[PDB]
DNA sequence: GGTCAGATGATGGGGATGGGGGGTTGGAGGAATGGATGAC
């Protein structure tokens, strides 16, 4: 099973595109 | 999910849509988390209370869709089950304690734009991510809203739903309801000063939970959509199985027996 | 005078499938009754 590449998307991470919300959670993080 | 937003073309490629073959009717949500696994919530599958009881060849699992009901050619994988495994220690009877099941295909299913599995998370990636005002994302084809009262707008959604939600601290939880909490569970949604919208609703559950790691770049799936009373009812709060502190268990299923 | 039963009937009509005509994917063929009409 190929479970060594999860959680990157193909259309996202794997194209160093965001999703139009996405900022919103990185930026949760900052406290 | 109410208050959400229509999900971009394969911004969840982990989303696993569960069926039931006759009648067919979408029951629940789930993710991928291997060619060969999906993880949803125990009581899509197994609730007593409701008469709810299913077995392998009772549903379908279909995999890389957009649209909510019409088969989606040339996109979406429907893959049959070979084994429904649920937690042991999921308590029904009470407070969906250990609501978290595993499927195993039958065939893994091919990988495309469309279908691509989501990380599991480890100690430290649960530790650092699971936070107080830290926001994941729950996503789904479950209720817009409620539709067990008289209501206006319409009752389910023509596409996946997306809506980012902020945990909450276990005090807040604790007392939001009079449901006994388990640390196998988060809550998640902004308080009601927050002046913020949204929660998974009825047909939601088994649901992703992700997280984005700001450090690796991965999706972790951190919960599953589990329960709630009512949705996105002030000082209410949705409720998620804890994916980490049941790691041991899934691990433990996946890795049983060689593939 | 008003029950009854095949019956022919445009019309709005996929398909593991909506409204369309490409999409996150081809390229064609198309659901399932309605209410007027002799036989008694
Ligand atoms: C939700 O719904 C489900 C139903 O959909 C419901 O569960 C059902 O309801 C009852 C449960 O309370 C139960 O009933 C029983 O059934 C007894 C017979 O059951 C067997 O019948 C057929 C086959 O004959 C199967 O279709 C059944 O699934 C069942 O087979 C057994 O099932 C068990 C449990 O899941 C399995 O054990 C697993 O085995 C694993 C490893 O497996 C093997 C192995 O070694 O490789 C498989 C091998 O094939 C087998 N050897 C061979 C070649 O045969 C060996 C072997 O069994 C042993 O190893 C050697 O000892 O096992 C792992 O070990 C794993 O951990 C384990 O879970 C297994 O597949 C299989 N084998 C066994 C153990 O038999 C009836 O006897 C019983 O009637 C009455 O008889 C009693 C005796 O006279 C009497 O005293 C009593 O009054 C009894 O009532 C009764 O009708 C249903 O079977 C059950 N269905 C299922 C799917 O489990 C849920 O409860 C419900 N939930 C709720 C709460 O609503
Ligand atoms: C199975 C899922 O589709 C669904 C999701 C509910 C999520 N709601 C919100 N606001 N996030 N779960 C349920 O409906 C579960 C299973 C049956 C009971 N239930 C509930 O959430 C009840 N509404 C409350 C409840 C009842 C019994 C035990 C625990 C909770
Ligand atoms: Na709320
Ligand atoms: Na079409």
């Amino acid at each position: 099973s190929g479970e060594a590449d999860c959680g990157l998307r193909p259309l996202f991470e794997k194209k160093s595109l965001e999703d139009k919300t996405e900022r919103e959670l990185l930026e949760s993080y900052i406290d | 999910i109410v208050e959400g937003s229509d999900a971009e073309i394969g911004m969840s490629p982990w989303q696993v849509m569960l069926f039931r073959k006759s009648p067919q009717e979408l029951l629940c949500g789930a993710s991928l988390i291997s060619d060969r696994w999906v993880l949803t919530a125990a009581h899509c599958l197994l609730y007593p209370p409701w008469d709810k009881n299913f077995t392998e060849n009772d549903l379908l699992v279909r995999i890389g869709k957009h649209s909510r009901t019409r088969y989606e050619r040339n996109i979406e994988k429907i893959s049959m089950l070979e084994k429904i495994y649920i937690h042991p220690r999921y308590n029904w009877r009470e407070n969906l304690d250990r609501d978290i099941a595993l499927m195993k295909l039958k065939k893994p299913v091919a990988f495309s734009d469309y279908i691509h599995p989501v990380c599991l998370p480890d100690r430290e990636t649960a530790a650092s991510l699971l936070q107080a005002g830290y926001k994941g994302r729950v996503t789904g084809w479950g209720n817009l809203k409620e539709t067990w009262t008289a209501n206006v707008g319409k009752g389910q959604p023509s596409v996946l739903q997306v809506v980012n939600l902020p945990i909450v601290e276990r005090p807040v939880c604790k007392d939001s309801t009079r449901i006994r909490i388990t640390d196998n569970m988060f809550c998640a949604g902004y308080k009601p000063d927050e002046g913020k919208r949204g929660d998974a609703c009825e047909g939601d559950s088994g649901g992703p939970f992700v997280m984005k790691s700001p450090f690796n770049n991965r999706w972790y799936q951190m919960g599953i959509v589990s329960w709630g009373e009512g949705c996105d009812r002030d000082g209410k709060y949705g409720f998620y199985t804890h994916v980490f502190r049941l790691k041991k268990w899934i691990q433990k299923v996946i890795d049983q027996f060689g593939e």
